[PDB]
């Protein structure tokens, strides 16, 4: 029998096959096994509260109408041209937590359609989906984002279509590096949600939850160090002789202006949320320290109009500012470790 | 008998059903009941005046040509591929700027046929709807963005839209917003737009959005609040220290110009004035007046027993200012924050 | 049967050919088009374009679509059946990009009258291009252009023209975020000419006038207040040299920064615009205040009878500068009132 | 008696037997295609991504003996644009392009015309963001020559040959203007005839000589930098005894122009060489830095006699030298970059 | 005889040729020799970790079903629309973010059929490929990007890719990059990805890129050097001017902090310290040490007592110790990143 004849008698308009009818019509729901193969990850834009992945979604199910005749026994599997993915039945599937997704088409469709002897069919597509995950920004430097990906079914209810994860190693990924986060392969915990939409019925949904732990290295080297230098400059302003009365205002005022610019820039860089953030706490603490330096200088200048009192105030303040700041910084780090 | 033959006999090629003719042709208009299911929300961009949704738009109608009796089952689900081969009611969103379907591993569509002839039709969508906003009091505003369903092909003489009796607009549990909070109340109206070609059915749903000042307070008001503290801490500096006082004024005014620019950078340009501009302008006028008061005092200490004794008068001026400016600012703070929140504004609720 | 009626009228059995215009090799078919603006806005000068959302409608008469089976004259047909009838070519010449609107169906309307007249209305979204003159930036009046034009057929076979009454409608409550759209809209024949032949073309003009509100609040007012601040030096005691040089310095700096920020939001144009003159002259005033301070400081350092001269120069300038600023400001508004 | 539909089926239709999959004069002389364009819109030249956008009414003409008819007395017969898919077309692609798309509004913006002898006119509206490298050695007064290349892709030179039209091949729409440049009336036309491993391919090239007006830049950063440097000179007349005034003058005049240079470079692409605006700004920065340095030297001299007289002497020397140095530098810089190089 | 009938007899409906089945079914795998011709290269942005190419991808595979003898000529050119009626090899780029075809007045595809059955298929694409970056020494880096060709529909048991032996990768004459220098040696290796479903063929081509200092040396390094010289020039001002000298130290830290914020603005967020980052951070210590020295000098002078002599001594000691420190440290930083500890392949 020619391969053309086998394909025609298996799934063609010339054979009694209806792609519009699911296998086991009006009977047992069609069990579907799904496993994902991550390929590309990243571009986690906190501003838009979303991230972009690139996966090889593979789904395999059962279909008694596709049985390879025992006339020929070439192999257990049988590869078929991808263009016949549109000639046989497929399971309705979509990502509920998805914003903008698309196929890929370069020199050919990126689809593989294995067919086994017993009737099981393996199908895999290459997808580039842009999932959105609600980020929590309560503790920005040491946050742990929890971005998930939940599949679903649309046309068929749980009485016809049901999704089951792979028995072993359902999600795979090979040496993916990230610029900001550290995906943990072992921590790939995943359950299922069985979404229930009122007015239509049940709908199966199997989900994957990725655990991401942002590294604070970039922020530590870039943002916190200039704040530390500004604080040290504010401290160094103390030792200046108060007799000048005009060589100590510029240091403090320019330090507070620099802090204002830094907080404005950081607010612009970050998505707009209502709640407070640890980075905002650091910025407001630094600005409050600058304000305290300014008011201490004002108090010293007022007391200068007495020199012994001014010297005592300067010594006491220079003794209490750095140790108090260090205690505050240590407790802040301990709280947000 | 066979399911393939059943589908062919019901509405397939052998059936003779025509998808180019509306049901109940030359008769009563085919009423359509629609109810949506919001799945996501947000990205309300003030600059471009639009917001994005992700709805599971649904529809229901009747047609005697789809009545079946062979299968005792009532709620029969069908492949979305078949869905293009039956008559569907025209529908579009009037106040939209861009929308698209979702095609991932299939078309995200649903088709359901009931025994009595009713048809269910739920299609996933993604709308970048447009809603003009009023920013008279921007930091503490309330917005009413709309989603306006409307027909385009058939007139109201052939198609009528109406909401479901119970739970017309449903919101998926756990939904939140980045900048606002969605009020549970959603008003429903009839818009029934009129054109020069006929009377067109139209259905409008109201969304009430309220803006929380969590970000805006701590990002604009508090820093601008502390800048004016910095502005009046000069009044305790002696007049003698002239450069200190003058520098303390000018840096404070400059930073407030920069902050006003940064604040207005995030909104579309509007001819009318907003709350944030009023606050910024008044609080900046305060530091400007502080610097000018310095100038007046310095002039007084610069020749306005035959002694000048203008030092005492300058000290009196400084003492009066140090007790007036913080007090005046406090009464302004109370008056503004009450007048833009209680009596004549924020009554839109 | 309605299906049989559609088949006999212009269906497969009819024999109607959709590739041949009505009155083939005869008089040109006159097409009357009127539009309906639904949403108008997104007018950006950075890319020099604006976005509309029109319910474009067309009307034409063809003798091959005459029916007598149905007593009713006005018949509505499925939009998906529009591919089987002749449709006049129509492209917007000054378009940077356009797209249909497909949501749950094609957004089209078809209507066939008993006499054979056909109404065809399609929703669109056009990002047209309109050049602008920025001679008077805050008080300009731009006329952005919508141009309808035929492409496939020459003037010998297709002629466009507006309706007799109510050619352009604007939806009630429509407003511009930036400008103030006038009710008056010019309707002129366009009639472009090319080397291939003569192509019909239809023009409608929108008069757009800018509102000075945002600009007056955000860009003129800070400049006026800052140049007022530059005058605070003249009342300071001459003893404080650093105090006066400082305010002059920071005023010059901040006005330069304001100039950069103001021009950061406009397209690069060779000619000077209206706003730049005001800001440049105010910056020149601040610079001249600093220069006059420097001259008075030179005079002070040459009871040498120089205190009288220094104070005379300072006092004379403290009154000459407000007069100069007032007269320039009045003149700058007056010249722009002369232009408009 | 001959219905137009029957004639169309007889000439290009299914009944005709015309095959759209075979080029005219198969196994014969190469098919020549005289093509001419008509620019409708021009502009959006961005240096950061190094490209520009055009809106051309591309036209092509060729001879095909299988489309010869004598039934209709009229010679120039126009057809529905949908008829294009049933007849042969010449392959074409713009080699130096980054993104292309047709224009579909209420129909396809294509025009088909067929003459009596078989000559076919086919004009299609396009929109191209062509890529053209720029030489930014003298950026404020550069002269760029962006290129549009037309080339066959499928058929080789042995089968398809592209030639410009004899007269007036490239036109410009009346009133066409650019916000930053001037489009010259002259437009060079030359061949390129690129070849690869597959074989020789026909090619067509047109040159748009573009020149820049310094109108925007002269008022945006040339004048402000000059005013800032003029500000830096006012320190000379300030008394040498008073330090903070001259210190602030020098410091702020140095500081305010580094941000000017950063802003100027922000809108320009990263380049290895040095641009003219960069040279001007660097020279002004050196001038203001030397203005601060000379004050530092004066302050050193005063603070170690009668050295105050020497401090006044050096201050006067600086005051009489810096304007001369800036004037000679300006007349040197505005001559070579403007006329010579 | 008739060319249309010849095409129909070769691959048309009357031919019986099947496009759904690969050639030599249930036999040896089909060898596909491919080569690419780069047309446009650029848009290598470090922020999005991506770059854009413009290639004339070509492929050459042998099938026996496309053998003809009617036409004496061996090499024949066909209409690009015939490509849908013949079998094609599946080929997708693994390390890509977004790609598209190119159609203008027709598809940009070439089809050539030789007499012996060899087929030459070439299509014009545009790939926004993704390649990892290394920013340990950001201004002096040698960044290599990858272009992977891998089959998807068939395993290696059926489809096998391999480069052409002679002239595998070409570049158009006059090709240049705005900020990089593409090397002339291009490496060819084998990836041969192995998934759980099967073992699939994969061909990889390496690209070598080296960054130049031209933009950075004149926009980034020099302004910081002149800022440090500005903070330097303080030592020569008279020490009695308490607000004057300190102003330079006040302003230098502010402007250099702003410059540092702008320096990393257009760079991706990276944990490791970049070469520009370490250079400017260590330059921050010098401008801050200038203010530290002034603070120490002022404290010494502000408590006859020969303290002015010590103040001038520390002033000249700083003015003589900063030169050696900067001149040695900056040159060490240059040499270590150039040859000693980094770069050099
Ligand atoms: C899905 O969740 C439902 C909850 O009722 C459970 O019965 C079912 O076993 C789950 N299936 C999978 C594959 O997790
Ligand atoms: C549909 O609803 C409309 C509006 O209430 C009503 O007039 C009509 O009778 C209803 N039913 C049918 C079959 O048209
Ligand atoms: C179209 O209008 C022109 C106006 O001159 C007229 O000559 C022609 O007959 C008209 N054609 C029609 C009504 O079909
Ligand atoms: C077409 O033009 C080419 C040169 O462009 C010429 O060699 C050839 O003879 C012309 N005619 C034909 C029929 O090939
Ligand atoms: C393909 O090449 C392999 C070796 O790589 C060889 O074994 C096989 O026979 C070849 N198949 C052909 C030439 O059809």
């Amino acid at each position: 029998v020619p391969a053309n004849s086998t394909s025609n008698i298996l799934n063609r308009l010339l054979v009694s096959y209806d792609p519009r009818i699911r296998p086991n019509f009006k009977g047992i729901p069609v069990d579907v096994v799904v496993n994902i193969f991550i390929n590309s990850f990243g571009s986690i834009q906190e501003t838009t509260m979303d991230y972009r992945v690139n996966i090889f979604l593979r789904q395999k199910w059962n279909d008694p109408r596709l049985k390879l005749p025992s006339d020929f026994r070439g192999s257990d599997a049988l590869t078929v041209d991808p263009t016949m993915y549109k000639c046989l039945w497929k399971p309705d599937l979509f990502f509920a937590n998805e914003k903008s997704a698309n196929f890929h088409d370069v020199t050919q469709e990126n689809i593989l359609l294995f067919i086994f002897r017993d009737g099981d069919v393996l199908v895999s597509m290459r997808l580039s989906i842009t999932l959105s995950c609600p980020l929590d920004l309560t503790l920005f430097p040491m946050d742990t984002q929890r971005c998930k990906m939940q599949l679903e079914s649309f046309g068929y209810t749980t009485d016809d279509l049901r999704f089951i994860w792979q028995s072993g190693d359902p999600v795979q990924l090979e040496k993916i590096a990230l610029p900001q986060f550290d995906i943990k392969k072992e921590d790939i915990e995943y359950g299922n949600c069985t979404k229930y939409y009122k007015g239509t019925g049940y709908y199966t949904c199997v989900e994957v939850i990725f655990t991401l732990r942002r590294q604070v290295g970039f922020y530590m080297m870039g943002v916190y160090a200039p704040t530390l230098l500004i604080v040290v400059l504010s401290w160094l302003s103390f030792w200046i002789n108060p007799d000048a009365s005009a060589a100590r205002v510029p240091l403090g005022i320019f330090s507070v202006l620099s802090l204002a610019s830094e907080c404005t820039t950081l607010a612009a860089e970050l998505p707009k949320v209502s709640y407070v953030k640890a980075l905002d706490v650091w910025l407001i603490a630094c600005l409050l320290f600058g304000f305290a330096s300014l008011v201490e200088y004002a108090v010293v200048q007022v007391m200068l109009n007495i020199p012994t009192a001014a010297k005592r105030i300067d010594l006491y303040a220079r003794a209490l500012f750095p140790f108090c700041f260090l205690f505050f910084n240590v407790i802040y780090w301990s709280i947000y470790l | 008998m066979s399911p393939s033959d059943f589908l062919d006999k019901l509405m397939g090629r052998t059936s003779g059903y025509d998808a180019r003719i509306r049901p109940n042709f030359k008769g009563p208009p085919v009423n359509v009941t629609c109810n949506i299911f919001i799945n996501s929300f947000g990205s309300i961009a003030e600059t471009t005046m639009d917001y994005r949704v992700n709805i599971f738009l649904r529809q229901k109608w009747n047609d005697p040509r789809l009545a079946y009796s062979e299968y005792p089952d009532d709620s029969l689900d069908l492949d979305p591929s078949m869905l293009d081969s039956i008559w569907k009611p025209d529908l579009f969103f009037a106040n939209e700027k861009g929308a698209n379907f979702h095609e991932v591993t299939t078309d995200n569509k649903l088709l359901r046929i009931f025994k009595n002839g009713n048809v269910l039709y739920s299609i996933r969508l993604t709308l970048t709807l447009s809603c003009p906003m009023d920013l008279k009091n921007f930091p503490m505003d309330v917005q009413t963005c709309i989603m306006q369903l409307e027909s385009f092909g058939y007139t109201m003489n052939d198609l009528i839209f109406e909401w479901q009796d119970e739970a017309p607009v449903q919101v998926a549990e756990g939904l939140t917003l980045p900048q606002f909070l969605l009020k549970e109340e959603k008003d429903l109206r009839y818009c029934t737009k009129h054109y020069n070609t006929g009377k067109f059915t139209c259905i409008e749903v109201r969304f009430h959005l309220e803006r929380q000042m969590g970000y805006y307070l701590i990002q604009m008001y508090i820093p601008s609040l502390l800048i004016v503290i910095l502005s009046w801490v000069s009044f305790w500096i002696n007049m003698d220290a002239a450069p200190a006082r003058v520098a303390l004024g000018i840096t404070t005014v400059l930073t407030m110009t920069t902050q006003s620019s940064g604040s207005r950078a995030s909104l579309p340009k509007v001819s009318y004035v907003k709350a944030i501009d009023i606050w910024m302008a008044v609080c900046l006028l305060f530091v400007f007046s502080a610097l000018l008061e310095y100038a007046a005092v310095n002039f007084v200490s610069r020749q306005h027993e035959m002694r000048k004794v203008f030092i005492d008068r300058a000290k009196k001026i400084d003492t009066i200012s140090r007790a007036c400016f913080p007090l005046a600012f406090l009464i302004f703070n109370i008056f503004y924050w009450v007048i833009y929140k209680i009596l004549r504004h924020e009554d839109i609720h």
